[PDB]
């Protein structure tokens, strides 16, 4: 203790009184990990392999609960030109826990996704597909040549 | 003017005093726009509403600059076979100008 | 102010015991200073009295109290101990000692009867 | 002043990102108000020091002695003194700013002081204490003479004397602030430390605090929801920057003021409802009596001591 | 600019009734009840200079205020609400005279309540997990902006001493401990409201069980710490005991030195002596002071029995703070643009990479929140100490000894005090000399006889129409006009306004005694 | 949440011993010589039934000393020692002497007049640093200005002081 108070007052010398020097905080011991379990996977190869796509100006929205996820294999596997999250980082999406999901499927020409990006204006934006400007979770796009 | 005090007191019994709480302003009514008394007029009836008329290869590049060209006589005038704007409205071509 | 230009009523303000007096003494920003004191000590547990009835009127001191030391009354001030007798010059009188509480009785010398007494005598 | 008129001007998306900012400007709304409370609580503390009003006889009978000075007249609509007349003339928006009235009007602070005067003329000290008690003027200076040590004869054989010194003593007041502006800085700091502060607070507005413009509708007006939120979060920093700047600077000079006035309503105490025996406390000398006039935002005693002169030297023992 | 302000409500309280009133500030009263932010609005208007209220009616007759309204007008309720021009007590202008003196007969000896607070609770914040909250890369954040917060608990550390030397300060002027005595006859004057008494815990007085229940309102959780002040809270009443004992026992002498016997029934007669009143005057009526000063001590605990108005400034000290302490909390749940108020919801979901951006914003408004707390704090806390040495300063001329500043220890001539434990203050119990009862008389500045003035040692001449009386300048005592009462000099003539009357010499029928 | 607290140290000088004692503030000694206050945990001192005046504060009455081998105690403070006057309705007391004291008191009356360029302070000498500064406008007027008001006001104290 002695050392810690002569660290604090930046002396090598310490009067008669009483120095706050310090925080105790109980650490702890282990970790606990608690989470939902449901015995379905969620359906999302389902849509990035679906044979026929969405168009932009009828663009589908599928749902998605009372599912264990599995992203990690979905991000761990590379098919997709990019990988974007805004709000959230594409590697913790595994941690958190949600109340739903919402799968939102179309296809749209290469310039144009320049201009997909939540708040950005643009043609597409504003008219065809919005994402607001609080808007959270993940873009996926990956090119189609033969699809 | 009771409970109006209980939306920031945090409480029911309120006790006998004054308590500055909340305030108003004066809506905003007509919202007028003014501008100068206009008076500007680009001439466009010498290349518009001309007599002599050139072809393709003697094009004269001739200079309209600083003053107004009212395209909203030119708009319900409406006998036009290829009028196309690029890239801009006609709404508010007359807002944001080049 | 209060204690260098003049003496101070208020009780400890300016030092501790009765005040009398100060003296300044600078210092590097700020100033000292000196308070010198009246402090009673070396006292004695007498037996007063609140006021004596000598022929029915009662006396009460114009300063000071009265006390006994034993088989004696004496008057004297109130910070310091300096027995004196009582006269009529001492104290005063006010109504009758009926009224009185915690009264006692003595004689109160007169500094006017030996002179008149004396005149007699011759 | 209204945290959201000076921290926004009418666009609610600056109200919006105010709102997530919590509870700020409520606080600074409380401590404000705080103020309020205390600068009506100090002129209740100074002038309110009487239970009730007393108006001067109509008799201007007091041995030679006038208090025509500091009386007030009928003849003026407000009710004032002269030497207040001479002290109501040598002292001279839309965001967030209102200056809310005082709580009492000059007339109501001029009946106070005329109360604490006439009692104080005609009642000896005794007024302050208890119920009133009637004494002429003549004979309490008779009193106050024993105060210092002064036997009352000395009053007595000297009483026309006495009073032309005390009347052109008077002279001097009315004088030296009727040719002077110098002495009334005091009070003209006040107001001028007071009014400092609020130009340098409309001010800021003036700045852009790393922004692309200070005012707040063109940035509304030419740029989208995303990229003006980044300019108007530049805004609200600096701007509520300088309102908490602006209160601390209130609040410290508040406590000055509150520290004045204790100091003020002690004098008002010691110094007009009685006869201190504090020397070197009001005015120099050995102090008589006062008497207090109204002021804006202020008071002004008037000290009467007893100044000696003209002495010899003489062998003691 | 078209017109804007704030608008507030005029309530008679909760209980009372439900009729409201609503002022609008400075506003001329036309667009009023039309535009927006109406809690709708009624019947009267009426205009006033700080602008117009809806909600009540003027009316001519004044009274005494009791809610501030603006520019000399006041609200109450009636069965209505109204408001009105303030009144400032009886008008009247008393009697005055150049041949009259007012001089009181009998008098009462009352009491005021007068409290000030002496200290607050010693606070102390903690800085890092405040901010962060027991997380590792949130706190090496914090030390790359150097060193805030370790002066700030150099800041709080140093209040955190500053009440401790004020409670130190204002109570413990006496060097030493002293006792009770153990039996209780001081000369009627029943002292059984403020002495100490052995049936309650141990120290405790009869005026601070009334007072403990009086005074109260968070606890121990996340981010504070309330240290317990330096004296514990038992020996607060065992100084104030001492303090009462020697002032009750030994007299005023113990501010000064080493303690002196006296008995209590004539430390007044000092105490009379005080503002110039003789000592007669406490045998002639030793009785009527102690009902008189049964009844002031009877009545303290009777106007704090249910609910006193001067409670107040001790009651919301307490509170004021807590709420200081409330809205530190509630900043933990604010935003601040960043997606949470909790930390670990930004370590759930975001990219540890860039996720301090948001946690860069985060920690700048909760620490911007901390140096408002720190400012709210210091002022008070000056002001409380500016206030406490003025405290201290109260308990030095008024409780060790009899002091001469009028209207500073209670509103009349200064007797005597009594200070009592409280829960952060000290409670004064001013003794002072109110006189009443007045009987005005014909009065004169002077006396000339033989030619030659006459002034009294101290007092004045009154008479009743026809014989000449002295007594003294506070209370009503005639005695005979004599020589010693009286000294000489001058000519009469030279002073104005002397009436004529004999004097008596004692020593004319001494020297016709004998002949 | 587990428990946590302040933590503060009480010592006595450094010139005199090393030895130390520990206050755990806020949490007591069932999660940490040992003794329980209600100022929290306190390891390093022993508890002492007399009453010594106190050298050290802690808190809810205990004070702390370095006494003696040698070693940090903690106590219940004493208010200097238990006395009575007597008394009766017939007893009183009267110096026969006296002496004259002499106390100090001592006041401060100033401080050190300080002054700072806001400009220097934050930007070296950098023109780039001072243009951005001045888009902040007038801030940093105040702060001079306050420091003036200071700088001018703790001459008015000494004056006021001194020049009686
Ligand atoms: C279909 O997606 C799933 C996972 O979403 C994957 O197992 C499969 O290989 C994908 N199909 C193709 C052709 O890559
Ligand atoms: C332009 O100014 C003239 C000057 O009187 C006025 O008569 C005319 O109406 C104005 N033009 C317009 C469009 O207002
Ligand atoms: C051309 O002239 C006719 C009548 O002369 C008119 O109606 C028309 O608006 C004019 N158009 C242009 C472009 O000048
Ligand atoms: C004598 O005076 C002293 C003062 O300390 C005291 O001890 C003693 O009790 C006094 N006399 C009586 C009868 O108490
Ligand atoms: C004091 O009171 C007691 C009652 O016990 C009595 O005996 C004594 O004589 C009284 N003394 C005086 C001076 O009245
Ligand atoms: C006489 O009085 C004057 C006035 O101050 C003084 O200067 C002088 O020294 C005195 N005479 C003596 C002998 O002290
Ligand atoms: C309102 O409540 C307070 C305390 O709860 C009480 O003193 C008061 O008398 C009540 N008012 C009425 C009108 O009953
Ligand atoms: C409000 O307006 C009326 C007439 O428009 C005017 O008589 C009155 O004086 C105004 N109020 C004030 C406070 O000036
Ligand atoms: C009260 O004031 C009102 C408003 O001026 C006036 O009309 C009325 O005559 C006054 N007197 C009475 C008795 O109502
Ligand atoms: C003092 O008053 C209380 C009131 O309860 C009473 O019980 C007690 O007997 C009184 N004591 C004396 C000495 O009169
Ligand atoms: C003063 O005495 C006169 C004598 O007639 C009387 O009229 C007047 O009312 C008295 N004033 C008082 C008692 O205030
Ligand atoms: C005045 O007081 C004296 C005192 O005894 C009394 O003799 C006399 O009758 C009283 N009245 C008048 C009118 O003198
Ligand atoms: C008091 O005033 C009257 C007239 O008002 C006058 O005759 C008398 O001489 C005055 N007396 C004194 C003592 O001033
Ligand atoms: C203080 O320190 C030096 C070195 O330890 C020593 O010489 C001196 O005696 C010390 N003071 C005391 C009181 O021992
Ligand atoms: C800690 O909590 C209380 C608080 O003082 C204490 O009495 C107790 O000994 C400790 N806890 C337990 C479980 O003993
Ligand atoms: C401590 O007080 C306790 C009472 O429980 C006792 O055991 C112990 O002896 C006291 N200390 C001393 C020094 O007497």
């Amino acid at each position: 203790p002695l050392s810690e108070t002569k660290c604090t007052l930046k002396s090598f010398t310490v009067e008669k009184g009483i120095y706050q020097t310090s925080n105790f905080r109980v650490q702890p011991t282990e970790s606990i990990v608690r989470f939902p379990n449901i015995t379905n996977l969620c359906p999302f190869g389902e849509v990035f392999n679906a044979t026929r796509f969405a168009s932009v100006y009828a663009w589908n929205r599928k749902r998605i609960s009372n599912c264990v996820a599995d992203y990690s294999v979905l991000y761990n596997s590379a098919s997709f030109s990019t990988f974007k999250c805004y709000g959230v980082s594409p590697t913790k999406l595994n941690d958190l826990c949600f109340t739903n999901v919402y799968a939102d499927s179309f296809v749209i020409r290469g310039d144009e996704v320049r201009q997909i990006a939540p708040g950005q204006t643009g043609k597409i934006a504003d008219y065809n597909y919005k994402l607001p400007d609080d808007f959270t979770g993940c873009v996926i796009a990956w090119n189609s040549n033969n699809l | 003017p009771l409970s109006e005090t209980k939306c920031t007191l945090k409480s029911f019994t309120v006790e006998k005093g004054i308590y500055q709480t909340s305030n108003f302003r004066v809506q905003p009514t007509e919202s007028i726009v003014r501008f100068p008394n206009i008076t500007n007029l680009c001439p466009f009836g010498e290349v518009f509403n001309a007599t002599r008329f050139a072809s393709v290869y003697a094009w004269n590049r001739k200079r309209i600059s600083n003053c107004v060209a009212d395209y909203s006589v030119l708009y319900n005038s409406a006998s036009f076979s290829t009028f196309k704007c690029y890239g801009v409205s006609p709404t508010k071509l007359n807002d944001l100008c080049f | 102010s209060e204690c260098v230009l003049g003496q101070s009523k208020r009780v400890d303000f300016c030092g501790k015991g009765y005040h009398l007096m100060s003296f300044p003494q600078s210092a590097p920003h700020g100033v000292v200073f000196l308070h010198v004191t009246y402090v009673p000590a070396q006292e004695k547990n007498f037996t007063t009295a609140p006021a004596i009835c000598h022929d029915g009127k009662a006396h009460f001191p114009r300063e000071g109290v009265f006390v006994s030391n034993g088989t004696h009354w004496f008057v004297t001030q109130r910070n310091f101990y300096e027995p004196q007798i009582i006269t009529t010059d001492n104290t005063f009188v006010s109504g009758n000692c009926d009224v009185v509480i915690g009264i006692v009785n003595n004689t109160v010398y007169d500094p006017l009867q030996p002179e008149l007494d004396s005149f007699k005598e011759e | 002043v209204d945290c959201t008129m000076y921290i926004c001007g009418d666009s609610t998306e600056c109200s919006n990102l105010l709102l997530q900012y919590g509870s700020f400007c409520t606080q600074l709304n409380r401590a404000l108000t705080g103020i309020a409370v205390e600068q009506d609580k100090n002129t209740q503390e100074v002038f309110a020091q009487v239970k009730q009003i007393y108006k001067t006889p109509p008799i201007k009978d007091f041995g030679g002695f006038n208090f025509s000075q500091i009386l007030p007249d009928p003849s003026k609509p407000s009710k004032r003194s002269f030497i207040e007349d001479l002290l109501f003339n040598k002292v001279t928006k839309f965001n967030g700013l209102t200056v809310l009235p005082p709580l009492l009007t000059d007339e109501m602070i001029a009946q106070y002081t005329s109360a604490l005067l006439a009692g104080t003329i005609t009642s000896g000290w005794t007024f302050g204490a208890g119920a009133a008690l009637q004494i002429p003027f003549a004979m309490q200076m008779a009193y106050r003479f024993n105060g210092i040590g002064v036997t009352q004869n000395v009053l007595y054989e000297n009483q026309k004397l006495i009073a032309n010194q005390f009347n052109s003593a008077i002279g001097k007041i009315q004088d030296s602030l009727s040719s002077t502006a110098s002495a009334l800085g005091k009070l003209q700091d006040v107001v001028n430390q007071n009014a400092q502060a609020l130009n340098t607070l409309v001010k800021q507005l003036s700045s852009n605090f790393g922004a692309i413009s200070s005012v707040l509708n063109d940035i509304l007006s030419r740029l989208d929801k995303v990229e003006a939120e980044v300019q108007i979060d530049r805004l609200i920093t600096g701007r509520l920057q300088s309102l908490q700047t602006y209160v601390t600077q209130q609040l410290i000079r508040a406590a000055e003021i509150r520290a004045s006035a204790n100091l003020a309503a002690t004098k008002m105490s010691e110094c007009v409802l009685g006869q201190s025996k504090r020397v070197d406390f009001c005015g120099k000398g050995y102090h008589l009596m006062s008497f207090p006039q109204s002021a804006p935002h202020g008071v002004v005693f008037l000290h009467v001591t007893y100044v000696p002169a003209q002495e010899k030297n003489f062998t003691t023992a | 600019p078209c017109s804007f302000g704030g608008v507030s409500v005029i309530t008679p309280g909760t209980n009372t009734s439900n009729q409201v009133a609503v002022l609008y500030q400075d506003v001329n009263c036309t667009e009023v009840p039309v535009a927006i932010h109406a809690d709708q609005t009624g019947s009267n208007v009426f205009q006033t200079r700080a602008g117009c209220l809806i909600g009540a009616e003027h009316v001519n007759n004044s009274y005494e205020c009791d809610i501030p309204i603006g520019a000399g007008i006041c609200a109450s309720y009636q069965t209505s609400i109204i408001a009105y021009t303030m009144s400032l007590g009886a008008e009247n202008s008393v009697a005055y005279s150049n041949n009259s003196i007012a001089i009181p007969t009998n008098f009462t000896i009352s009491v005021t309540t007068e409290i000030l607070p002496v200290s607050m609770t010693k606070t102390s914040v903690d800085c890092t997990m405040y901010i962060c909250g027991d997380s590792t890369e949130c706190s090496n954040l914090l030390l790359q902006y150097g060193s805030f917060c370790t002066q700030l608990n150099r800041a709080l550390t140093g209040i955190a001493v500053e009440q401790d030397k004020n409670t130190q300060e204002v109570f413990a002027q006496v060097k030493q401990i002293y006792k009770t005595p153990p039996i209780k006859d001081f000369g009627g004057f029943n002292f059984s409201q403020i002495l100490p008494d052995p049936s309650k815990p141990s120290k405790r007085s009869f005026i601070e069980d009334l007072l403990f229940n009086k005074v109260t309102l968070a606890q121990k959780f996340n981010g504070l710490t309330v240290l317990p002040p330096l004296l514990t809270d038992e020996m607060i009443a065992q100084y104030t005991s001492a303090l009462l004992a020697g002032t009750i026992t030994s007299g005023w002498t113990f501010g000064a030195g080493a303690a002196l016997q006296i008995p209590f029934a004539m430390q007044m007669a000092y105490r009379f002596n005080g503002i110039g009143v003789t000592q007669n005057v406490l045998y002639e009526n030793q009785k009527l002071i102690a009902n008189q000063f049964n009844s002031a001590i009877g009545k303290i605990q009777d106007s704090l029995s249910s609910t006193a108005s001067a409670l107040g400034k001790l009651q919301d000290v307490v509170n004021q703070n807590a709420q200081a302490l409330n809205t530190l909390v509630k900043q933990l749940s604010s935003n601040f643009g960043a997606i949470s108020s909790v930390l670990n919801d930004i370590l759930s979901r975001l990219d540890p990479p860039e996720a301090e951006v948001q946690i860069d914003r985060l920690i700048t408004g909760r620490l911007q929140s901390l140096q408002t707390y720190v400012t709210q704090q210091l002022i008070r806390a000056a002001e409380i100490r500016a206030s406490a040495n003025l405290a201290a300063t109260k308990m030095s001329e008024c409780v060790l000894g009899q002091s001469k500043r009028v209207d500073f220890c209670g509103k009349g001539y200064h007797l005597m005090s009594f200070p009592q434990s409280a829960p952060h203050g000290v409670v004064f119990l001013h003794v002072t000399y109110v006189p009443a009862q007045e009987k005005n008389f014909t009065t004169a500045p002077a006396i000339c006889h033989d030619g030659k003035a006459h002034f009294p040692r101290e007092g004045v001449f009154v008479s009743n129409g026809t014989h000449w009386f002295v007594t003294q300048r506070n209370f009503y005592e005639p005695q005979i006009i004599t020589t010693d009462n009286t000294f000489v000099s001058g000519n009469c003539d030279v002073v104005i306004g002397i009436v004529n009357n004999t004097v008596y010499d004692p020593l004319q029928p001494e020297l016709d005694s004998f002949k | 949440p587990c428990s946590f607290g302040g933590v503060s140290v009480i010592t006595p000088g450094t010139n005199t011993s090393n030895q130390v004692a520990v206050l755990y503030q806020g949490v007591n000694c069932t999660e940490v010589n040992v003794f329980q206050t209600r100022a929290g945990c306190l390891i390093g001192a022993e508890h002492v039934n007399n009453s010594y005046e106190c050298d050290i504060p802690i808190g809810a009455g205990i004070c702390a000393s370095y006494q003696t081998s040698q070693s940090i105690i903690a106590y219940t403070m004493s208010l200097g020692a238990e006395n009575s006057v007597a008394y009766s309705n017939n007893s009183i007391a009267i110096p026969t002497n006296f002496t004259i004291s002499v106390t100090t008191e001592i006041l401060p009356v100033s401080m050190t007049k300080t002054s700072v360029d806001c400009t220097m302070y934050i930007c070296g000498d950098s023109t780039e640093c001072s243009n951005l500064l001045l888009q902040y406008g007038s801030f940093c007027t105040q702060l001079n200005r306050a420091l003036t008001g200071i700088a001018v006001e703790q001459d008015k104290n000494t004056q006021e002081v001194f020049a009686q």
